[PDB]
């Protein structure tokens, strides 16, 4: 339970896993050469981290295990032009020439399935090199098809082949009031179902959340993919803080799952992160923890678009970064509990899950960060993801009357009875929530 | 599948394909002879898709030049960018077609249909990334109407899985040479809409029009309207051409513009089509382009998008933008203009913004839509149709040429069967 | 419970502010820049101030807490010109995106409540950083109708949120010879109309006076709005020197509302503060505290068009600052009861409420008066004021019965009906002013 084996899928997938090895880099002062970077510490590696994430060799040099598979050449030979490919094994990476389809037609067909059994036993000789296992990490957004339905057979074959660790896969959200491309919904809507048979825990981020955040809390005037990617690279770095760095609570990666995953079928957490604002809003004043867990349920923190006050409090996690004082964060607790800003339930309430870790939090040069000793990451587990499920089921049922595509779908790889079944899934997904969370 | 190669035919179509490439060694940088000059390794890659790496450091272009009347694809050839033209990509033939559907194809395309799939078939045995084809041709043409119709249609049967893709230009209906200019082109559109899977609606009244308005020139120039074009073409292939920041191939892009294999016709607009030196006097701002795309008369294809009705649109953007302004600016002209945009998609565009600009521009917009008023645009030419050899002049020319009047009346009822999808659908 | 918020409305409202917190830091011996300087220094810290108006944060700059609101830009590039900006937040500084009207008939219009909403969040996380409140503290003008309106409905608003905390309220009224706005007779009858739903205590002052005051007294040849701003921050920073400095009198200011509403209905007491003199004739004279407490009861240093000698004597609060002698306040306690000029009325009589402080009194260097090390406030009820707002209510009626304002006034949104209510509130506070005076 030492390692977790990262996959990056798609396009965008690819993308945040440079953002998220480079911000690892950052954090351990990791260059290009490093044999650690050099070898003079304790903590940097090694000890813990890098020994989740990086492969040790005989040299000492940190291979970062990941699993670049695309079918686009384009970005295969940008993320080969850079020196990530230089930190990874040129055997690891898997190169496509022709990209599966638009989007989720061939990217869950047979053709995509060709490579499956070529990426099995990459990952078969991954861990034959290394010793011991804690999780699968996944990165694929369900906006790309190929990447959600390359991810989601890497997922299907994995559960398959061992089935005794907890599958992670962090998915990303299109936005939900203008969609680029239209079989969006229906990609999103078709892996729900695949995920929900597969993925043991998921994660939702939304991609207009983020571009709202970083244009009012870092106040920038022209939003990029690339801070996306680097506030996903601080997100990810957050949740497995403690397993990288030391801390005075450290929490598992089943310290997660036996906090996200509370129902036989409940694996969607939500994600926070505060404190997130500008530079010079840092130089004026700064904030306390209170005003920091106050705006962890604030709605432009969540990561979703979507209102959090409607939703029902359920069992969360709350990891901190650097020096925290146990009892601040117990006196805004229990302000919390007496604000009553998210609607309490009579059963789960007493599930605010308080993580320490001694790393402080990095800032990129790339994308502003509020400057603080102490960041605050929060898993929750609001009733909220049911109107995001709602709001784009609407907007697949209302496509779906006419849909003026299925002809292309069912030819190739599809029917119309997997798009009904992917439709009755996602709303009973939708009726099994409400239920659960209505009752108290 | 990578590669495209561009296909050129008609008496006027050889010019727009001539100017294509010229204005592709002008933007990523290649000399007339072949030596490469392009930065960095991207626009490589682009060359190995358009061109073919000959000895000595030489590219050639792969294009497919078949017409009559040698003289003018030798006079091209002497031309100083047209230096590195392989003597394998022109196939000419003689005469002339005499400005004619029959003598283009029935009588003439017989003989040369064998040689142009022989050419074909060794360009696709040397490049095995094909993916689709760009033709240029004249509908109104007798060169482009007769030959491009029939190359089509054997693409279509020869190679289902490869994509079509053709710019060919409409004839005005107001003024032409002859009465049988546009009969041609309604014979070469009873195969067209079946054997091909994309084309672009250019008019060349709609090219004078910009160049009056625009350029304000009196006489229009051919040059520039093939300029024109090629920018226009250069500004569609940019989604391939540069990485960006979300690429989209010609199919990503074709089964989210047609809900049916119909809907072939895309009215193509351009920007910034500003005058010389307007954007001293203008700044270039993105709610100008949008205007500029929402304009009737800015449009070449060319319809009037208010008389019809909003079916699909996409507009591909280029040079530095945000994300969210674009988003909100689409939003706006999407409420605004809710009679217009259809409203059970409900949200009918497809942006693809690309990462660079084009030279001496800051940023570029290529914007195509499907609208309903376009039945009109082949109303007027089947009107035509029943206002030419209605009197039965000149039919003995069609009648010597073994012309039946059953693939009249089929063209005719594939004009029916385009206007019923008009309004299937109705505006 | 011991802190006070400061709100700052309008173009005179910001103005007056400014000046508050430029002779705050001079008193205190605090630079306008920050950081600090210097101090918390002997005794600037315990006890407070300052730290019940500048806070501070775990930054360690004293901020002091203060919202400026004002719907004219020009107004807030003014204020973000001075360094207090940069002691300031700009989340404190409320900007305005556009003037609602000319001035209050769209002030008080649901453009005003649609800021009011962003403004009261900042008040929930200004009460979040530092706990505890004494009562609201509003500054503002009546010559703009945009601070007499969003002033007001902000006060109504917390009012009707709290209701427990003090509201000192700081309205300039304008003389009734200029009429600067034709639109203010309609603002000042529907802000006492306003008045009557909420008002703890509101001070008046007019400007005629006070200019007056800088022309004899001073020896001021023109006097600018600067010399009245500091003029009113010395008033200020004397009512507040009871709760920042240490005396053997301390007055608390909910007991300076419970010595200043005797009456079931009291909103309006006046002001006066002396000695306001030159500098050349303050180093002419140097006159006991009992001389200044004979010429504080006259209407010279009054800084308001209102007679106390005519108006009938009621509750009044005596405040002292610097050496002052027991013995010498039992003289002017004992003339004053010698005086009988003034009606010595029957329930009040033997009330000037003693206000003792240690710090002697500190005056700007900008300023033409010199800094005395004596100085007595005498805030006094007078019936002088029900006249003053007679003269105001003829005016009003006068036009209110002409309508030639009335039409605009119904199109951005007015009735007939509340005119009225405003005018029947108004006279009915003149009525209540008489009564308490005539039943002596």
């Amino acid at each position: 339970m030492r390692e977790v084996i990262s996959i990056n899928v798609g396009q965008a997938g690819c993308q945040i896993g440079n953002a998220c090895w480079e911000l690892y880099s950052l954090e351990h002062g990791i260059k290009p050469d490093g044999h650690l970077e050099d070898g003079l510490s304790k903590p940097k590696g090694g000890e813990e981290g890098f020994s989740t994430f990086f492969h040790e060799t005989g040299y000492g040099k940190f291979v970062p295990r990941a699993i670049y598979v695309d079918l686009e050449p384009n970005v295969i030979d940008e993320v080969r032009n850079g020196p990530y490919k230089d930190l990874f094994h040129p055997e690891q990476l898997i190169s496509g020439k022709e990209d599966a389809a638009n989007n989720y037609a061939r990217g869950h067909y047979t053709v995509g399935r060709e490579i499956l059994g070529d990426v099995l036993d990459r990952i078969r000789k991954l861990a034959d090199q290394c010793d011991g296992l804690q999780g699968f990490l996944f990165t694929h957004s369900l906006g790309g098809g190929t990447g959600s339905g390359l991810g989601s057979l890497l997922l299907e074959e994995l559960s398959a082949e061992y089935g005794k660790k907890s599958k992670l896969e962090f998915a990303v959200y299109p936005a939900p009031q203008v969609s680029t491309s239209v079989v969006e919904p229906y990609n999103t809507v078709l892996t729900t179902h695949t995920t929900l048979e597969h993925a043991d825990c998921t994660f939702m981020v939304d991609n207009e959340a983020i571009y709202d955040m970083c244009k009012r809390n870092l106040d920038i005037p022209r939003p990029s993919f690339a801070n996306l990617n680097n506030l996903i690279a601080q997100v990810v770095s957050s949740v497995t803080a403690s397993l990288r760095f030391d801390g005075s609570l450290n929490v598992d990666l089943n310290e997660f799952q036996t906090n996200l995953v509370p129902y036989p079928r409940i694996h969607f957490p939500l994600v926070s992160y505060s404190p997130v604002l500008s530079k010079s809003k840092a130089f004026h004043e700064s904030n306390s923890v209170s005003e920091i867990t106050n705006a962890c349920f604030e709605p432009g923190n969540q990561m979703v678009k979507c209102d959090p006050r409607d939703g029902k409090y359920m069992a969360t996690c709350l990891l901190y970064r650097g020096d925290v004082v146990t009892r601040d964060v117990q006196r805004a607790v229990e302000q919390v509990k007496n604000k009553k800003t998210v609607q309490l339930v009579d059963w789960c309430p007493t599930g605010f899950k308080i993580g320490i870790c001694y790393e402080p939090p990095t800032a990129t040069p790339n994308s502003q960060l509020a400057t603080v000793d102490r960041a605050v990451c929060m898993l929750s587990n609001t009733t909220s993801i049911a109107e995001a499920w709602k709001r784009i089921d609407r907007k697949f049922d209302l496509m779906y009357a006419k849909r003026a595509f299925v002809h292309w779908y069912v030819g190739e790889g599809m029917e119309e009875g997997e798009f009904t079944e992917a439709r009755e899934d996602l709303a009973a997904l939708e009726r099994d929530y409400i239920e659960v969370g209505a009752d108290s | 599948m990578r590669e495209i190669i561009h296909i050129s035919t008609g008496q006027c179509g050889n010019q727009i394909g001539a100017a294509f490439w010229e204005t592709i060694c002008g933007e990523h940088g290649l000399d007339f002879n072949g030596t490469y000059h392009g930065h960095d390794d991207i626009q490589k890659e682009r060359l190995n898709v358009y061109f073919n790496e000959a000895s000595s450091g030489k590219w050639v272009p792969r294009s497919i030049n078949v017409d009559l009347e040698p003289g003018t694809i030798d006079a091209v050839r002497n031309s100083a960018i047209g230096n590195l033209f392989r003597p394998d990509n022109y196939i000419f033939g003689q005469s002339s077609a005499g400005n004619v559907w029959a003598k283009g194809h029935y009588t003439e395309g017989a003989e040369l249909v064998d040689s142009v799939m022989d050419v074909i078939r060794r360009e696709a045995e040397g490049c095995d990334s094909l993916q689709g084809f760009q033709i240029t041709h004249s509908l109104g043409g007798g060169t482009g109407s007769g030959m491009g119709t029939l190359l089509i249609s054997k693409i279509r049967e020869e190679f289902p899985d490869r994509m079509m893709a053709t710019f060919s230009v409409l004839p005005s209906p107001k003024t032409s040479d002859t009465v049988v200019e546009p009969y041609n082109a309604t014979l070469s559109v009873h195969q067209l809409v079946e054997h091909s899977d994309e084309t672009f609606c250019i008019d060349n009244e709609a090219l004078y029009d910009i160049c009056q308005r625009t350029l304000k020139l009196n006489q229009p120039s051919y040059g520039d309207l093939n300029n024109l074009v090629s920018s226009v073409m250069s500004g569609v292939t940019t989604s391939l051409r540069y990485p960006g920041q979300l690429n989209s191939d010609l199919r990503k892009l074709a089964v989210n513009l047609v809900p049916f294999p119909r809907l072939h016709f895309f009215m193509v607009g351009y920007a910034p089509l500003t005058a010389i030196g307007s954007q001293s006097f203008r700044s270039l701002t993105v709610p100008e382009l949008t205007q500029q795309m929402f304009d009737a008369k800015n449009m070449m294809a060319a319809a009037d998008p208010r008389n019809g009705r909003y079916l699909t649109v996409a507009a591909f953007f280029r040079g530095k933008v945000s994300v969210k302004e674009v988003e909100d600016e689409m939003h706006k002209v999407q409420s605004k203009n809710s009679d217009y945009f259809v409203e059970w998609i409900p949200n009918n565009v497809q942006t693809a913004v690309c990462s660079v600009a084009p030279q001496g521009l800051d940023m570029a917009a290529t914007f195509i839509a499907n609208s309903t008023s376009i039945q009109e645009l082949f109303k007027r030419v089947g009107d035509q149709f029943s206002a030419m050899f209605k009197r039965k002049a000149f039919l003995h020319w069609y009648t010597s040429e073994g012309m039946d009047e059953l693939e009249f009346s089929e063209a005719e009822s594939n004009m029916n069967d385009l206007v019923s999808e008009y309004q299937q659908y109705q505006e």
